[PDB]
């Protein structure tokens, strides 16, 4: 099921919906694309311009807010598309942030239209788009030299993963006192930029939290309690060939994704052991 | 640090792995089979086809305790014979004789019940079984085991025995003989459409009296069985000692004779009109003295009305007809 | 010496007297009048008019002894009341107890006499009246009495008290529970025209099965009242004992909820089939988690079934019916 | 019921048969009698001839050997006679004694067609009629210048009573081993010519004996049971005014009719001492 030449230029992310039907892309050319997908069959259905610079990352909303899509970019702003009444128009716009960013993400639907966005001015804000137009920018300072990644964690109590170019790996709760997402936890191992971070939607007893790097290792955070340890497991002892860039979890099973700058995808279980092999 | 070539693979509902292809200007979209992680293949099958023998099979052997086990050897049950045949076979059955009328009661059989209670002196329960059976035979070897243990004692144990098996006889005979009028009505009430029978025990329940001592009960109960040569026969017997008490009583031998005839007869003749329906040998002889005397008197008209209260059998009575009627004419 | 004038009397038959006149010659015949020798003319009277009341007033003044009297006094009573009358008088009534039950039986008043002998703890006799009475209401009353003294002793009494009374919610709750099996066929006897009520007593026992730890005893009779519910609970109690057990059987967090889930899963699904007739919340969960493990297989289609078997009130379950609906299509 | 001037000399006999209804009359024209009787009317049936002298008595035999007479006479003779086809004759004639018969009697049913017979010779017959024809008559020395009255007791063994001329009653008694009747009993009182003796048929516990005289008196006999004294009892304290000829026993009762010399008839019954008194 190949969707062969989507864009003209190199595409930086692609991702389906929450049915898993229905395709966004995003590149180089500064352009949104969305896809209707069926068998083996794809269909155009329109391509969203806005964008100034690359666009980084994309991601849908849950259909009970609607058919809307946040997309980040390289022109350090954040715009979220709609598909109502049969076609696709920008709606918002966040531009908070003084600087490229990075990545972008929905909340569990529990909590409602938050989008967790990340930069590389080191800032890291939320939004929550009201449903009376305005929007009020809960912002904090996460990471020296650039946030890259951030991931909420499963619905329970609100977590979030990000990662930086200061090579460490946080983990933020939101505190009523100080209304805002305050620091839980600092997590290091990494030697070099951090590139993605993802947190597990598995619902067992245990957290899975999966960092990725510049320094070519991946490494698993496991906890096995709310407060109390994070342990670090590194996937594996070697280190990969090129610069590992993207790490995704499977809606079932702790099944993990890892695409590399050697262009290969590596899927990962877990052992007995507590340790990772191939699947 | 910002754009370069990255498969940046996304999970997606469905098992789906979306990435980028190695280009970087296309997507692939594809379902990796994972290790540990399978499409039910058996259960898919077994829920459409509706046979769960081979799910059953795969479950037996991948069983993991005792309880487990069990439950799965439930199913293969449930599965082979069947939910109706399996009820059937589990609900069945193999102080214990106690347990045994418990069987009977549950599954119907009254009949069992009652004898094997029978059979090991549990008599009460045995009548509180047959309270509701209403089969007839059964109530009858209930009420034949109380009478052959509490039967012949009291004298409502007695009572209660004739009005079940239906029969005075008994009661005629022993019962206590103060409790005469009881016995009585258990006559009234044994025989409303049998004349024959009732007279028959009223008279044994009179001579019973008699022979006890209770003349004036005794004669109450001849006079209802209507029978004259019953009370004749306690009138008899009070005779001579009757005869002897007006000689004393300053009266001649004839005297005495002529008016103990004249009062018994008198007596007899009264008590002879309130009664149904005469072959007393003893009584024909009184009678016939009484003629003697009646035809020494001159009176042939009532001669002949007491000769014809008399068999015509006897030849003294056929010539005694025959002399008033030559007489008289 | 010879010849001479005489009148040569001869008596004959029928007090005449023969004799030859004074002049010699001729045969006077005579009936002398002889003194204490009459002819009975009231006797005479009585026979023909059948009216014995002067008879009456002359020998109740001529009475001799006292026996004599009593015989007269008699015929004094039977002569103005009447034969029919006087029998009623002379036959009738007035441990008296004991007595008095006598009374009411020979008298027809099996009423009377069941109460009786209740009120004076004869139960024996106050059941062999009961027995032949096919009157109904006091056969109750005698039942009554009898489980008022030894109803619920043994095992057999209890048995007789839901057999009597036609109620088995005594027998399900204070019988011996390993005689599980005839509380079975109690039901099965007491109703087998009432579904509803026959199911309520079923789980009844069966909860008592649990209670008690026959477990099972209970899912047989929880097949058998055609409950998923029961079974569900039964199950989901030993749901999270069965799940970390398969931790220790050297299996990964994850490989010990996807097997749980799936065992007990594709169990529950094999037995809701042999069953006739699903809101326990606890079941509904579980159903829950395991659509998001089989959709995260690619199976949409086996999802589906499951999710149509679960009530759509929830708008968890409405959300995931529509998710998948899109998802495959 | 008078029946009126029946013969033409003086009466000396009447006797009604075993019903009461038939009437045998006899006197001193050697001849007897019979009469029908019915309410106050009278019917001569016959005239019966064969006595060569005076009649002096009748009786009649019970009705089961028919209708037979026996008379007795002056002449000697005892003739029987019978009513067979309505014609009177006679059939058999008895001829033993030597002088007058005064007397003439049948036994009881019970020892069948036997005739007491009493004579002036002394001699007293007793006399079966044999049905076959021919007789064998018993005949005994009784009485001293002779026999007047001769009468049967009743049936129990058989006995009968004398009255003689030599004043005296005799009971006798028939034994087997002499083939004969033989003396029981001479009972002595009356001081002339018995005249009549008479048994009452009184089936009591007592026998009663009317002897009856020329000495103007009469006797009861009296007997209390089998074997034992004959008690004497007078009958009145004072003598009669005339002869006494007759005595004569009621069927049932026990009263006496004793026919005097004077005519007169005199009735009599027994009271309570044991005395005699007037009925």
């Amino acid at each position: 099921v190949v969707i062969a030449n989507a864009h003209n230029e190199l595409i930086h992310d692609a991702v389906l919906d929450y049915y898993g039907k229905r395709l966004a892309t995003c590149s180089s050319d500064k352009t949104i694309k969305i896809f209707e997908v069926e068998g083996e069959t794809h269909k155009l259905i329109d391509t969203l311009t806005g964008h100034e610079g690359p666009v980084w990352r994309v991601d849908w909303a849950h259909p009970k807010f609607g058919t809307i899509l946040a997309s980040c970019s390289y022109d350090g702003k954040v715009l979220i598309w709609k598909e109502e009444n049969g076609r696709w128009s920008q709606i918002a716009v966040h531009a908070v942030h003084s600087a490229s960013v990075n990545s972008v993400q929905w909340a569990p639907h529990e909590y409602g239209p938050l989008l967790l966005v990340a930069s590389s001015d080191g800032k890291v804000s939320v939004v929550e788009f009201k449903e009376n137009g305005t929007t009020s920018p809960i912002i904090i300072d996460a990471h020296a030299i650039g946030v890259n990644s951030a991931s909420w964690a499963p619905a329970t109590s609100r977590k979030f993963v990000t990662g930086g170019a200061d090579n460490l790996v946080k983990i933020w709760k939101y505190n009523s006192d100080a209304q805002t997402y305050v620091l839980e936890s600092t997590l290091e191992g990494h030697s070099d930029w951090v590139r993605d971070v993802a947190w597990s939607p598995t619902v067992l007893l245990r957290s899975y939290l999966a960092s990725v790097s510049q320094d070519r290792t991946c490494i698993i955070w496991t906890q096995d309690n709310e407060q109390g340890p994070w342990k670090k497991t590194l996937l594996k002892e070697e280190k990969f060939p090129d610069v590992l860039w993207r790490a995704s979890w499977s809606l079932s099973g702790n099944v993990l994704a890892l695409s590399g700058g050697d262009n290969k995808v590596t899927l990962w279980k877990e052992n007995l052991e507590g340790k990772w092999e191939p699947a | 640090w910002y754009g370069e070539p990255s498969p940046a693979a996304h999970w997606a509902f469905g098992g789906k792995l979306v990435q980028i292809t190695p280009d970087g200007k296309g997507v692939s979209i594809t379902n990796p089979k994972i290790s540990g992680l399978e499409s039910n293949t058996t259960l898919s099958e077994a829920l459409k086809t509706k046979d769960f023998k081979p799910l059953i099979n795969q479950r037996l052997v991948k069983v993991i305790d005792d309880v487990n086990e069990e439950d799965w050897n439930l199913l293969e049950k449930l599965s082979m014979d069947g939910t109706e045949e399996f009820l059937k076979e589990a609900l069945a059955f193999d102080g214990n004789i106690e347990q045994t009328i418990s069987k009977n009661l549950v599954s119907g059989n009254i009949k069992s019940a009652v004898k094997n209670s029978l059979e090991n002196d549990l008599l009460m329960e045995a009548m509180v079984i047959a309270l509701d059976s209403n089969n007839e035979r059964l109530k009858e070897s209930v009420k034949n085991a109380y009478f052959a243990k509490y039967g012949s004692k009291s004298s409502l144990s007695r009572i209660l025995y004739s009005i079940s098996k239906r029969e005075v006889d008994d009661l005629v005979e022993n019962l206590d003989v103060s409790q005469w009028k009881f016995i009585s009505k258990a006559i009234q009430n044994l025989y409303p459409n049998d004349i024959a029978q009732r007279n028959e025990m009223l008279i044994k329940l009179g001579d019973r009296l008699k022979e006890n001592g209770h003349r004036q009960d005794s004669l109450t109960l001849y006079l209802a069985a209507g029978s004259l040569d019953k009370v004749a026969s306690i009138w008899l017997s009070e005779f001579p000692d009757l005869e002897d008490k007006l000689k004393k009583d300053n009266k001649t031998i004839y005297e005495a004779h002529s008016e103990c005839l004249t009062e018994f007869i008198e007596r007899f003749t009264v008590f002879s009109n309130f009664i149904n329906g005469i072959n007393n040998e003893q009584l024909i002889a009184k009678f016939l003295e009484f003629i003697n005397l009646t035809t020494s008197t001159g009176n042939f008209e009532l001669a002949t009305e007491f000769l014809n209260s008399l068999p015509s059998d006897n030849e003294e009575v056929k010539t005694e007809k025959a002399r008033v009627l030559i007489a008289s004419g």
